[PDB]
């Protein structure tokens, strides 16, 4: 069970960690967060409480390394850092422990919503879609663009997403046009599947990560990358069961996480409608059709 | 985006456009079979393919053969309609590729824009005007040549026969759409009023009568009233 603890908390915040969140007060004698579960990936996001604008944070994996928020008064927010030297990195723990200056990750045993939102994420791939190699977590805000957005504009700072586009010579085979347009399984198997991902796994795991940056951050780019994901899987006749089943698992589990009241910005009706009640796929997620209709009949 | 009666003009302008109307393309005849129930049996169709500058005519013509066992072909339609756009374009000198194809139903929009996709620098636009194209087939000499093909048929044709050495694009536009208005109203009258007088023919080469200027001024004005009249009929007003 690994920590991340703070210097300090300068300045009255809200504190995400995963699913959970904490008001932490102005100089609140708050120093971090301990019990975080080893195996995940995890993000630690910020809502300050003088500008409710630029929801912020970061993803990270404890196995990497030993990682710890720092609070900038010139940059005007919370940072991770890394601790190289391990001996002080214990110590520090091991006192903010002892005066119990930590919140515990505060994880029901019963409890795999973390894992069933997060099972293909890998840091590794997060890396390639956040890129900002001498760190080895991965910083994401509300207004961070993507790649796709930016063709339609600093490329440093922007989420390398895989660019999904229905209507584009790589989606669309010459001499297949309207085979390739209503039935887009040559697009998911063999350009995005063997070509690009190499494996559901990855695919998957560049989902939930979209779907996870929508959720905690607002982030547009994300919401529109995960609906692209969606939507590309349910309009294709031929996909492998085993993906179709996992995926109904990963929406219901996203769907019963999304908070009740940002249903109306995170979810775009053209899409689910399409997908559960038109597309090929619309009697294969019954866990997901079931927790849709509901939790949200008014978007269908 | 949409063309609309704010943006007439650009139709009569330097930049190549050509109207796509995929109305006439799939055509058929609804019969009782023996046992009682219904079916469709497919007619010859066209694509009509206008540049509104020029009067030239792409008439290609959709030989019932092309739906042979094929399903969905209302949707199949649309596709092979952005599928002979297509290769009209690429058959076509790069000087002579429009820059613009106006579509005059927006389910062509997107089989043609992926058709189209070799071509990212022609816009493909829908309209907001409600152009009379689907009355083409009322036109004798168009109907003749789609009904008798025995096989996949382009014929060209100057739409407004030799009209562009008298009058501007402009005028040629409105009198072909106010001739086609009111051939989709009321075929009979219309085509009662284009050939009553048995001394106005038709030449070997052209689709319309030879009118005199001062006898189009009367023709127009035939149409006018007929289209008005049946407006009446429709609406009780």
């Amino acid at each position: 069970m690994n920590t991340v603890p703070f210097t300090s908390a300068p300045i009255e915040v809200t504190i995400g960690i995963d699913q959970y969140s904490f008001n932490v007060k102005e100089n609140q004698p708050f120093h971090g967060i301990k019990d975080i579960p080893i195996g995940h990936v995890h993000v630690i996001h910020f809502q300050h409480a003088d500008n409710s604008s630029m929801r912020y944070g970061y993803w990270f994996d404890c196995r990497m390394g030993n990682f710890y928020i720092q609070y900038d008064p010139k940059d005007g927010l919370y940072k991770m850092m890394e601790e190289r030297d391990g001996a002080k990195f214990e110590n520090i723990v091991h006192n903010f422990k002892e005066r119990q200056m930590m919140v515990s990750y505060p994880k029901i045993d019963e409890d795999d919503t973390w894992y069933n939102l997060t099972e293909f994420v890998q840091m590794d791939k997060i890396r390639k879609i956040v890129r900002k190699d001498e760190n080895q977590f991965s910083y994401v805000d509300s207004s961070m663009t993507t790649v796709q957005e930016n063709e339609l504009s600093d490329p440093a700072h922007s989420l390398n997403y895989t660019v999904i586009n229905f209507k584009s010579r790589e989606a669309i085979r010459p001499g297949h046009e309207m085979e390739d347009f209503l039935d887009k399984s040559y697009y998911l198997n063999t350009v995005m599947l063997q070509g690009i991902f190499k494996n559901s796994s990855n695919y998957f795991g560049e989902l939930q990560f979209a779907f996870l940056n929508a959720m905690f951050f607002g982030n547009y780019g994300s919401s529109l990358q995960w609906h692209a994901m969606i939507e590309l899987i349910c309009s294709s006749a031929t996909v492998p069961k085993h993906m179709l089943d996992k995926l109904d698992e990963i929406l219901y589990y996203q769907i019963k996480t999304l908070p009740e009241q940002y249903s109306d910005i995170l979810l775009n009706e053209r899409v689910w409608n399409i997908c559960l009640y038109s597309s090929f796929q619309k009697n294969s997620l019954h866990n997901t059709e079931k927790i849709m209709e509901n939790k949200y009949p008014e978007l269908l | 985006g949409a063309m609309n009666s704010s943006n007439y003009a650009e139709l009569f302008n330097n930049d190549i456009k050509l109207f796509v109307d995929d109305t006439n393309v799939y055509r058929v005849t609804v019969h009782k079979t023996f046992e009682g129930n219904v079916a469709t049996k497919a007619i010859n169709g066209c694509i009509f393919t206008l540049n509104p500058k020029t009067g030239h005519l792409f008439l290609k013509i959709i030989h019932t053969s092309v739906w042979a066992g094929q399903k969905r072909l209302s949707q199949l339609a649309k596709w092979k309609t952005a599928e002979e756009v297509s290769a009209l374009v690429r058959s076509l000198p790069k000087e002579e590729q429009p820059k613009q194809i106006i579509v005059t139903r927006k389910a062509m929009l997107d089989p043609l824009e992926v058709h189209m996709l070799d071509f990212p620098n022609i816009a493909i636009r829908p309209t907001e005007l409600r152009l009379p194209f689907s009355a083409a087939m009322s036109i004798d000499k168009l109907s003749d040549v789609v009904m008798k093909a025995t096989e996949p048929q382009m014929v060209l044709f100057n739409i407004y026969d030799d009209w562009l050495d008298r009058i501007s694009s402009y005028t040629a536009f409105s009198r072909l759409t106010l001739l086609l208005r009111a051939l989709k109203t009321n075929e009979e009258s219309a085509k009662m009023i284009l050939l009553s007088d048995p001394t106005i023919t038709i030449k070997s080469y052209h689709l319309w009568p030879s009118f005199t200027d001062e006898q189009w001024i009367t023709i127009e004005s035939q149409m006018r009233d007929l289209i008005l009249t049946e407006y009446g009929r429709k609406y009780n007003v």
